[PDB]
């Protein structure tokens, strides 16, 4: 499994530029595809997603209209042009394989990131409420999230995502549906809570985990993530 | 002389049988009141196989379930959304039996083409592909079922029964000793030891640590085409063709009740039990399927609405459901 | 050879502690009466509380 | 008169009621149980759609022949002349494609496999009903109702010239309703008739020739009800147009015969096709 | 009311449908050959004619019609239990060889094959699952029996069979037997080919009879029958 | 197919009767 | 090799030459000077205007013949077949209905005189086109640029069965563009020549039988100009439908020429119906 | 009635320019 | 009318002199 983008480098305002997300090692064509962009000194934000065979796809507002997202299924590869580029745009851009059944964890595996510069229903809102924590290796630490809508769906799934971001590299799932674990993730992190209050315990603190953690609601589209708290040593 | 020495020895068996029994089961458990009538109403319908069923088995977690067609296909169903979980195409069309892990990590399969097919189903990449192929049978595949994620036992069509290692490939331990082709297996809870049914209207209880055969059973006048444990481990029923049903217990050694009604002929497809283990289902060649009580040796219910010759029945594992498979290319949920 | 093997199996069989009948019945009969409150089949179980449900 | 009118009134209602009741009836047997999963159900529930329809609109014919004046109105009056068109070119295309279909089934066995599929069974139909709407609209847009000795008459209206318009539309539904569906089914069935001779398996057993000659004669049954219901009232309508000829009795009897015995084929389609049919047969024997 | 998950899964549930939609017109569109008869018949022999562990499954395609064939002579278990598997197949192909009566296997009870392969046939034919199964049955090794019917009478082995020494009667005449054999005549015609070295022969042969199937198969589904 | 054909039709007498009736 | 290659070309421009020039010619002499006031005024321009547009089509299929491939693109391949089918059947029924207009004037006088306006040519005229329109637009539709064999191809695809489509676009395009329209224009001219011949201006004496004789000879001429070149192109395709024939250099000459022929009428249409025309004639003469 | 028919005739013979 | 209909095409050699030329 791996994904590498293309196209970057700098870009005028009000010009337009198409990126490419070429995929190695897995079958593309079961795989709906997400874009989630980042600003260069803040959290990290939803851009569009594709399902798999272009049935349905979805757009943020702030992008609707301007981005076109598409797929080329027998050379494995994204696409996505942009128009009428802004000043806002100078970010990070992710690439993100989602899958989507009983069971299945979306979200699992990232992108390496193409950095991009310009210059140089109800929106359920995710709240970071703390940014920062200084901690030491061996105590279990808790970070807390809290939503503007309940989260708890009528079948019985908390739509909440836990992610990591390590510095200098791409980030990754920890926690999808806050119970279960990634796959290849160790048995230190634990979600817990209920609806508008969520917690994360990170019991026998190691080295390697210090990073940002992200809170992502998946009740409804549009995705809207949280601020990210940052620990520190 | 050695022929003469064993219909003694068997001559033996017969009357430590028949001394050991003092009081039918039927006698006793007369004093008890009937269920009475049980309705089973339809939930969801299954469509999309386009050939006949022959296996389904439930998954642990009560909610998916495995499903075997003619078509070339194993499907794996979400049972509450009615939504398909995954399409497997299978290299050999003809198929006999599927079974699915406890873990729910790998899928087997196997038929007419002597190969038992094991399928991983969380693999990074996302495609079903076939994990393991465990050639070595001389006869057709006509049960498999998982112990845990690196055992399975199969049933063959050479007489034969196998134990074998997922990851090395090898079978560790071979059952020799029935006549007929073994036609079902059930396991136990405990996992120990297993019972197979074969065409010889006998069935065989195997030590799966041993290796050996522990207890026998008699009494049958056709072929065997289903067994399946009673849920305490000490007990379990047998279909056969002769249009009879029969419970064994394993430290009693000999058959405790039958069960039968004049009008039905037809064979006995398939076989299972309740939760609790007081009501007995088993789908019938009469395009029905027959909730009989346990205990009082009575039909309960009736289950109708296949067009086609009934091949598979399973209850899950927390009881709240029943699913039958059929020729008909439909799967039904009863509850 | 076979038929020494299977003279010996059938004396292995033979050779096993057979309780009495009724004892087992006794447990049998306990275990379904234990068991039979859990049992959704037998008892039948709200529609609400039921998994399974009409769908418009 | 009165013996006249009331022998006319019992002939309408006669093919009226059987041609309604047999179609309501086939319609009843395939959706309840069939539920249509193979193309000829969908074919023979076609015809009895199109057949039900054009029976439908024979007592409103029957109460224009009585008042001999149309009070229903002008809208109502488009409405029965355009459905009454519209199903009879239906009826007759369906059993041309039919004709087809056992054609290409006996004929073509390779080609009949991919040719036989509920799919294409209906697209074909689909293709068929707009071919049928083709001349149905306009016949809708031309019909109205003109005040002639003090009786509302419910016709088609041409514009000028009405001698052009008005023969170039009989002759051109004496075209396609006749010439090329009897040419259609004749050369089908007879190279069917041929190709089912020429088949080993029919052949040689006595019991297996009675089946030969069984299906032979179903055939010809069907070819001739056929010819024998439409062929007399187009050829009297091309009587008269061409060739005027006094009013007498005789005269009205004649056509309003031509007339039942056209709308014969539409009542008799459902015993032809779906009782003769095994499947419906085995489906009524079993309930 | 359905989360966006949920959506996401119906819509993968209705891809699925399509894809095995495709598969079930594709499998609905190829023929179905069951391959039977003894070891000595020569089923390898015309197998590679036509085609120029357990199940054997041959594909090939003749005049833009694709026949898949099943040869299940490997298995060696009971054919009872697993014999009902086969009931939807177009037609069953059934080899012997006319030079067995001769050959006679190393038993105790000396037995013609001949007569095991007419008792195959019997049980074959005469099988509650094939009563509509047609079967096309191919005669093999016909200048071998040629030469030994003239070598050797064929009144050593049966004695009902009292003609003289032709392969053109005594050929006739088991294949009169073989029709003989049938129980059903009036719902299963049977296709007697002798064999040949000849790649367009045989293959039009069965083209032919899986043809006629087709020709009863659609009259069946018109209804006329 | 040609009720509706242009024919000068007279009334018939059992419409009469039907009125008196 | 190049020997067949030059003649097959030399045909197809010199026949597209002559039928551009003549049509255009036409064109230019009746909207110049005659001005349409007259119903067969507007026929002929209507038939020129046809002709002109399908022999528009001709040197894109002498660039398809002679580049062995398509490089023009999908849009213009869809126009190209477009406008062939379109005004092939605009052309061939144009003839019928000049044919039917004929037929009207000389039996039917005062029928005639109704039949007869430019207001009425106009809208059958524009029926006409529409009747074209139908045919025409499935063929814009499916026509497409198919990749074989390293050469891009200007063809139909029809949709699974595709030979059943196939076929049937060819069996009505055969039946509609021949069987009726030879019928109609030799019935309608048969019978004109027989009214002709009861005709007392015509007969009775020497010059007179001398131009009868001359309007027979010109109707036979158009009928049998008519036949020949339409009836082998037809025919030939039906034979290669139903028999494939092996590839020979021998049957794409003969492929090649009854094509030619085919345009070659609608080359030659000009000449019969507006230079042998005499008022044409005396429009000749005056200036 | 039947000259002036010819005379019709004649004249769309003429308008059609046959003569 | 019968240009657009799937024959064989072969490459003529009067394009191959025009593309030498
Ligand atoms: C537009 C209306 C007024 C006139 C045309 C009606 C047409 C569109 C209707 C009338 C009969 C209908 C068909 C009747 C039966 C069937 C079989 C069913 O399994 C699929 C739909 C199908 C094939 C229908 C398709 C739509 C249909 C063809
Ligand atoms: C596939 C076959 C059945 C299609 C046959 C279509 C024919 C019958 C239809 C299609 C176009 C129709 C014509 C459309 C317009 C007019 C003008 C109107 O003032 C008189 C009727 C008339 C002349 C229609 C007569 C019937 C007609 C010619
Ligand atoms: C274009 C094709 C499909 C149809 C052509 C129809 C033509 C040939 C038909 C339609 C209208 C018909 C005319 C309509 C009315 C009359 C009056 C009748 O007393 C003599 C025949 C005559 C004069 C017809 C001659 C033939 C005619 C012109
Ligand atoms: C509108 C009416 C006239 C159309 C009638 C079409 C009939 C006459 C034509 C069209 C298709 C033709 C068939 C097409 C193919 C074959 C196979 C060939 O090996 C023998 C002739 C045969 C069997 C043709 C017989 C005649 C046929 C059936
Ligand atoms: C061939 C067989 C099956 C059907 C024959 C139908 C046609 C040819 C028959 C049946 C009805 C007949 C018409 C009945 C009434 C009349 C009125 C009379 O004053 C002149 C003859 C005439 C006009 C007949 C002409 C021929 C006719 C139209
Ligand atoms: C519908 C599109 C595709 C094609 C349109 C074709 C028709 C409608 C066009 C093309 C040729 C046109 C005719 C050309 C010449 C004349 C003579 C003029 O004095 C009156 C208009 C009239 C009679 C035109 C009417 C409209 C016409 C018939
Ligand atoms: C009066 C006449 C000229 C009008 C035209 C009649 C004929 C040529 C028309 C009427 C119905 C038309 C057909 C209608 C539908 C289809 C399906 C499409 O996928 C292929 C073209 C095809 C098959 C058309 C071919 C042309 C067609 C057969
Ligand atoms: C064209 C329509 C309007 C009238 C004629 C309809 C029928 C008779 C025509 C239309 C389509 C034709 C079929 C089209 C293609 C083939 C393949 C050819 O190798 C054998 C004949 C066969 C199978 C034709 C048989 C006759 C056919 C079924
Ligand atoms: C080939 C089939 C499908 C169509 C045949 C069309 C032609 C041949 C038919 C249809 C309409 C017919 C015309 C209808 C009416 C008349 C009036 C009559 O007093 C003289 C013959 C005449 C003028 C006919 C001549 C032949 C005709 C033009
Ligand atoms: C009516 C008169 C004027 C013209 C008649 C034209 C027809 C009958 C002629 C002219 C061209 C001829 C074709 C020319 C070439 C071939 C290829 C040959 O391998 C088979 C015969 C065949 C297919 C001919 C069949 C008959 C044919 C189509």
């Amino acid at each position: 499994v791996q994904l590498v983008e293309s196209g970057g480098g700098l870009v005028q305002p009000g010009g337009s530029r198409k990126l490419s997300c070429s995929a190695s090692g897995f079958a593309f064509s079961s795989f709906g595809m997400h874009w989630v962009r980042q600003a260069p000194e803040k959290g990290l934000e939803w851009v569009a997603y594709i399902s798999s065979g272009s049935g349905t796809i979805y757009y943020a507002d702030t992008v609707k209209g301007r981005f076109t997202i598409s797929r080329d299924d027998p050379k494995n590869t994204l696409f996505l042009q942009m128009t009428s580029l802004r000043s806002e745009d100078t970010a990070m851009y992710y690439c993100v394989r989602s899958i989507y059944y009983y069971g299945s964890s979306p979200f699992d595996f990232w992108g390496q990131g193409t950095t991009l510069t310009v210059s140089a229903s109800a929106d359920i809102v995710m709240t970071q409420a703390t940014s920062s924590v200084p901690v030491t290796p061996g105590e279990s630490v808790s970070i807390s999230c809290r939503s503007s809508k309940s989260l708890l769906h009528s079948n019985g799934n908390t739509y909440l995502y836990w992610f990591l971001q390590r510095p200098g590299q791409s980030p990754q799932l920890l926690i999808y549906r806050m119970s279960n674990l990634a796959s290849g993730v160790p048995d230190r992190f634990s979600g817990s809570g209920s609806g508008t209050a969520f917690t994360l315990t990170i019991s026998r603190l190691e080295a390697e985990d210090v990073g940002v953690y992200y809170c992502m609601q998946h009740l409804e589209y549009p995705l809207t993530f949280g601020a990210g708290t940052k620990l520190e040593l | 002389q050695l022929r003469q020495e064993a219909e003694q020895l068997k001559n033996q068996i017969r009357d430590a049988r028949k001394a050991c029994a003092d009081a039918t089961l039927s006698q006793i458990t007369n004093n008890i009141d009937p269920v009475g009538r049980i309705q089973m109403r339809t939930r969801r319908t299954l469509r999309g196989h386009l050939a006949k069923i022959y296996a389904m088995h439930w998954g642990t977690d009560s909610r998916l379930l495995v499903s075997a067609s003619q078509d070339g296909k194993l499907i794996i169903w979400d049972s509450y959304t009615t939504n398909k979980v995954h399409a497997i195409p299978l290299r050999s069309s003809w198929v006999m039996t599927c079974a699915y892990a406890p873990s729910g990590n790998y899928v087997a399969c196997g038929g007419l083409d002597n190969i038992c097919s094991i399928y991983n189903l969380k693999t990074r990449e996302g495609n079903v592909r076939v994990s393991r192929e465990l050639a070595g049978h001389t006869g057709y595949l006509s049960c498999c079922r998982f112990l845990d994620d690196n055992q399975i036992v199969t049933s063959s069509g050479d007489t034969t029964c196998a134990l074998w290692d997922i990851e090395t490939g090898q079978q560790t331990t071979t059952f020799t000793g029935h006549t007929g082709d073994v036609m079902s297996l059930s396991l136990a809870p405990d996992t120990r030891l297993f019972v197979s049914g074969a065409c010889d209207a006998s069935a065989k209880l195997w030590d799966v640590r041993e290796g050996m055969c522990r207890q026998t059973f008699t009494g049958h006048e056709s072929d065997i085409n289903a067994i399946c444990f009673f849920p305490n481990g000490n007990a379990f029923a047998t279909g056969s063709d002769d249009a009879t049903c029969r419970l064994f217990d394993l430290r009693a050694d000999q058959e405790l009740m039958t069960y039968s009604h004049d009008n039905i002929i037809c064979g006995i497809t398939s076989v299972s039990f309740s939760k609790s283990g007081r009501l007995l289902l088993a789908g019938y060649d009469d395009f029905n399927c027959n909730v009989w009580d346990a205990l009082k040796a009575d039909r309960a219910g009736v289950l109708a609405g296949h067009d086609n010759r009934v091949s598979c029945l399973g209850v899950t594992d927390d009881g709240m459901a029943v699913a039958t498979g059929s020729w008909d290319s439909f799967l039904k949920i009863w509850n | 050879a076979q038929a020494r093997k299977l003279v010996e199996q059938l004396k292995m069989e033979a050779n096993i502690d057979r309780i009495k009948v009724s004892k087992a019945a006794a447990d049998l009969m306990a275990y379904c009466e234990a068991h039979a409150k859990e049992d959704p089949l037998l008892t039948p179980v709200p529609a609400s509380e039921n998994p399974f449900r009409e769908k418009k | 008169s009165m013996i006249t009118a009331i022998t006319i009134m019992a002939l309408y209602s006669i093919v009226c009621v059987v041609g309604l009741f047999g179609n309501f009836l086939v319609m009843y047997v395939i959706v309840r149980y069939t539920k249509m999963k193979t193309a000829t159900n969908i074919y023979i529930f076609n015809l009895a759609l199109a057949d039900a329809l054009a029976t439908s609109t024979l007592p409103f014919q029957s109460v224009n022949y009585l008042m001999g004046t149309w009070p229903f109105g002008t809208i109502l009056c488009k409405i029965v002349i355009s459905i009454d068109y519209y199903n009879m070119f239906t009826s007759i295309w369906t059993l041309c494609t039919m004709s087809v279909d056992r054609y290409i089934a006996v004929c073509h066995p390779v080609k009949a496999l991919d040719f036989r599929t509920p799919r294409n069974a209906k697209i074909i139909n689909v293709c068929n009903w707009i071919l049928s709407s083709a001349i149905g609209l306009p016949v809708m847009f031309m019909a109205t109702t003109k005040y002639r000795q003090g009786s509302i008459d419910c016709t088609l209206t041409f514009s000028h010239p009405t001698w052009y318009w008005e023969n170039l539309l009989k002759i051109c539904v004496f075209i396609f309703a006749f010439i090329m569906p009897v040419l259609i089914i004749t050369v089908c069935y007879g190279l069917m008739i041929l190709r089912l001779k020429s088949v080993r398996m029919l052949s040689g057993s006595k019991e297996k020739d009675r089946n030969l000659r069984r299906i032979t004669r179903m055939v010809l049954v069907v070819v001739a009800v056929f010819i024998v219901c439409w062929t007399p009232i187009h050829i009297y309508v091309i009587i008269k147009a061409l060739v005027t000829i006094p009013e007498t009795t005789f005269q009205t009897v004649s056509w309003h015969f031509c007339i039942a015995l056209g709308y014969t084929n539409s009542c008799l389609n459902p015993v032809l096709y779906a009782f003769l049919d095994e499947n419906f047969k085995r489906c009524f024997r079993e309930f | 009311t359905l989360s966006a998950e949920d959506k996401a899964a119906v819509e993968r549930s209705k891809m699925i449908d399509r894809n095995l939609r495709e598969d079930g017109e594709k499998a609905a569109r190829e023929v179905k050959l069951l391959l039977l008869g003894a070891g000595e018949s020569g089923k390898s022999t015309i197998v590679k004619q036509m085609k120029i562990t357990g199940i054997v499954e041959t594909h090939f395609t003749f005049k833009d019609l694709h026949f898949k064939m099943f040869d299940v002579g490997a298995q060696r278990s009971e054919r009872k239990k697993w014999i009902h598997c086969f009931e939807g197949v177009t037609a069953i192909i059934f080899c012997v060889a006319l030079s067995d009566y001769d050959l006679v296997l190393a038993e105790d009870e000396e037995m013609n094959r001949m007569h095991e392969s007419m008792k195959l046939f019997d049980s074959i034919c005469n099988n509650k699952w094939f009563t509509d199964t047609s079967i096309i049955l191919f005669l093999n090794k016909k200048d071998l029996f040629e030469e030994k019917i003239k070598k050797s009478p064929l009144t050593i082995c049966y004695p009902e069979y009292a003609g003289s020494n032709t392969y053109e009667e005594a050929a006739a005449y088991i294949q009169c037997q073989f029709e003989d054999l049938n129980k059903r005549k009036d719902t299963k015609e049977i296709y007697t080919h002798f064999t040949c070295s000849t790649d367009t022969k045989n293959v039009q042969f069965v083209f032919d009879a899986v043809t006629d199937v087709i020709i009863k198969n659609n009259l069946k589904d018109c209804g006329l029958f | 197919y040609g009720g509706f054909m242009t024919s000068e039709k007279s009334q018939t007498p059992l419409v009469t009767l039907f009125k008196n009736a």
